[PDB]
């Protein structure tokens, strides 16, 4: 059905505000002000995904 | 309708200027700085090398707000 598709439409606003904070994150922990250190890896992506998803883990193994 | 229409305007820019200025806060935080004013020449550079101009940035700060 076409208002399936429909429906989530109004999601498309909300999560781009997200990817706008998500950059701002990510820029500070870039350490672009001083000399950059080359072929040196870090992330901090695995936080951000476990910041959001321990709390609801947390609940549902409550609710269990 | 419009007055409606305008209490979802103005929430609406200030979400979305609100986001900009984050983003402006950590791109001037992170980044060297440099100012001037309007006394500038037609075009020379400043008395530290490699710096990046943004006045402009905080110009339209004052502007719309
Ligand atoms: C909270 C629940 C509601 C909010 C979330 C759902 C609404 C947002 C997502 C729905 C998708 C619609 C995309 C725009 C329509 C479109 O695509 O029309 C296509 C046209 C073409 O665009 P263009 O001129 O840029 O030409 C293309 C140039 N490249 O748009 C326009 O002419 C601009 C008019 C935008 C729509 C005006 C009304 C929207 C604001 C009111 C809705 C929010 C509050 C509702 C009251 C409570
Ligand atoms: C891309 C054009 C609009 C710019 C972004 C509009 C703001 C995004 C939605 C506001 C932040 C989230 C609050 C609304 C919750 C939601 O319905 O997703
Ligand atoms: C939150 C709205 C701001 C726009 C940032 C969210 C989407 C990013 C798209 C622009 C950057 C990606 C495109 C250029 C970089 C690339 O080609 O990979
Ligand atoms: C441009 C429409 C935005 C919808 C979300 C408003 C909070």
């Amino acid at each position: 059905a076409h208002r399936t598709n429909l429906i989530m439409a109004e999601i498309i606003p909300c999560a781009i505000y997200a990817a706008g904070c998500f950059i701002a994150f990510t820029f500070i922990n870039a350490q672009t002000g001083v000399k950059t250190t080359d072929d040196d890896r870090v992330n901090s992506v695995l936080r951000i995904i476990i910041c959001t998803l321990a709390p609801i883990a947390v609940n549902l193994g409550v609710l269990f | 309708p419009g007055f409606h229409l305008n209490n979802l305007f103005i929430q609406l820019s200030l979400q979305m200027f609100m986001l900009t200025l984050v983003n402006l806060s950590s791109l001037a935080h992170e980044s060297i700085m440099c100012i001037y004013d309007r006394n500038k020449p037609k075009t020379d550079v400043l008395v530290p090398i490699g710096c990046y101009n943004f006045q402009p940035a905080v110009d339209w700060v004052r502007r719309y707000t």
